[PDB]
């Protein structure tokens, strides 16, 4: 059950903290990979997916509540 | 229809006398009855 | 009632919320759990008031024992289908979502049927004033020079 | 009535909502079915308010046989109509749906004639006050020198 | 109670609002931090009206100690439900947010019972007037030559 | 019914007499009686 | 308090209208400073009208220090939630900024409170009319010649 490391910036260099979410289990075919607050964004923010595995990974279609 | 009849006495919901409920009791110690106003769920719906 | 642990009370007023359940795919975070439970230690520490609120069978955490959520609640079998609803209800605006209609009547129910049965315990009469005599037919506390009431003392 | 076990409360439920049925090409998962029954338990244990409240043949599971979902309720035939389609008004939150005002409007009646039976049953009149005379005209209880009547005690 | 200190009330009060907690992936820099405490100092100091407006278990900071987030607040448990949360509703100007209708009703709820026990409490009724006569029935304190009532003085 | 009966006495909110507690108890020293108006959540609503 | 200085009210007025703070990455620019201030010792004059109005503890400067924004205010620590919420209320007209209705409704409940002790205070009876006699049961006034009252004088 590989974990996926998430973070965002508000300056667009450095990344804050990373959270550690699964997004990969070995057979289970059906699961969701999301995580349930991001937080107020000040001025402007961007995301990163950083992922370690030795599995094949797919990611498609990245969706956020604004509001 | 003297002795069975029921008195008169005022018709409360349990909530609007959520507390003061030594008030009504008729001890006569205190200057004015107290009504509690607000709800957790709904605004404000207890009334005078 | 299966619903022993604060929880399970945290993990059905989520499910209720519709954020954690099997119902949709999505599992309970852990810190969701400790602010979920928080929030139902600081509600529930309100209606109680120190017993002047609502009476109902619940065990503060001293907080000695470090993990909140497991330890056991000494809620009856009929308050916990109130407190988890109102849970629910304060959870909500946590996140963006906003309870639906039914939940908060179910909460209004919850709370009306938690403080019915004090309410009928606690309508109690006053007793005689002190300057009320007691009439010349007891012919007890008539003959034993007992001739008016105590009063409120 | 072919509705004897919880499970088929919580299936027909289910059914009126429209979820999951025998017909249908997907089902619900029995983690869900756990927690509607759940549900239900807390539900009727709310009703009941240990006697003092809606009266109805119902057994609560002793959880010392472990499936709460598979064993009978004690409801008797009128009352069903009225269970599942409370069950079913409640479950609703739970998913994304909301109930139906023919649900709601079921469930008020159910509730009503549920109810209705007990309150002509326990609409009692008190006895006489303590200081009540019985007139001249008993004959036997005047004569066996019990004059007044005895009282609510 | 987990929410001893003001900076607990601060966070409690970001969360409620959804602008910041534990499980978040942006934070509050800390001058803001240092302006909801000033907030919530003023807040606190406007309801006290210096012993005659609400009366609650509060310690006003001391500057001799530089960090006002650190110290303790005597609030008792049933108060901080409301505190914070009338904390959380005062903020939301500051941001571009507007408080959700549950966290109004819960701060009215919640000043509601802060101010019910000292109304209670306030409530009592003033002395005899001083032109009041006692009656022949004291037997005592008209035979002590003093007639009439003291007065309210 | 004389002696037990509570007398006749005004319904108060909790809130519409935060102050001027004083006022109400029957000492006779004020010419007028007062009553706050504004709240901090809801608008006026507290009145006369 | 922290809040010792007039440029501290201003900052803090700006904040709550959103236009310069932390919260938001904006900073303070000093002619928004100087205009603030100048509109907030305006509306302090208007309320204490010389004394016949709303009695607060303020200086007012004479002007002989050129910068008035460092100089200390002679606010009570009750008074300072008010003062600055209805300065952030005046000044959004400056820009084309509309204060939100929660920062209304916190001025009205600081002027009210601000002004409630002051209505206690002034709350006075007029003695008695110069053409009232004072009744035979004084006994000593009524032996002094002194039958009647002095009057309003």
């Amino acid at each position: 059950a590989d974990r996926l490391f998430l973070s965002a910036t508000t300056d667009g260099i450095n990344y804050g903290r990373e959270q550690m979410i699964e997004q990969n289990e070995p057979f289970v075919y059906d699961k969701r990979v999301l995580w349930k607050r991001v937080g107020r964004i000040r001025r402007l923010i961007g995301f990163k997916l950083r992922v370690i595995t030795k599995s094949p990974v797919t990611l498609s279609g990245c969706q956020i509540r604004l509001e | 229809i003297v002795a069975r009849t029921p008195k008169k006495k005022p018709f409360f919901w349990p909530e609007q006398i959520a507390g003061f409920e030594h008030m009504y009791d008729g001890n006569d110690d205190y200057p004015y009855y107290l009504l509690n106003r607000t709800d957790e769920n709904s605004g404000d719906l207890p009334t005078q | 009632m299966q619903i022993k642990t604060k929880g399970d009370l945290v993990r059905a007023a989520l499910r209720k919320l519709g954020v954690a359940s099997d119902a949709t795919l999505t599992d309970v975070e852990p810190q969701s759990m400790q602010d979920a439970v928080d929030d139902l230690e600081a509600m529930m520490a309100e209606w109680y008031q120190d017993g002047k609120g609502i009476i109902t069978g619940y065990v503060f955490s001293d907080d000695e024992n470090p993990p909140a959520e497991g330890d056991d609640h000494g809620l009856r079998s009929s308050a916990v289908s109130a407190v988890f609803h109102n849970l629910a209800c304060r959870i909500a605006p946590d996140y963006a979502l906003e309870a639906t209609a039914k939940i908060i009547a179910t909460a209004k129910y919850g709370k009306e049927l938690l403080y019915k049965q004090t309410a009928i315990s606690r309508a109690k009469r006053a007793p005689y004033p002190s300057r009320m005599p007691t009439g010349s037919g007891n012919s007890f506390a008539n003959l034993n020079e007992w001739h008016y009431f105590p009063g409120e003392q």
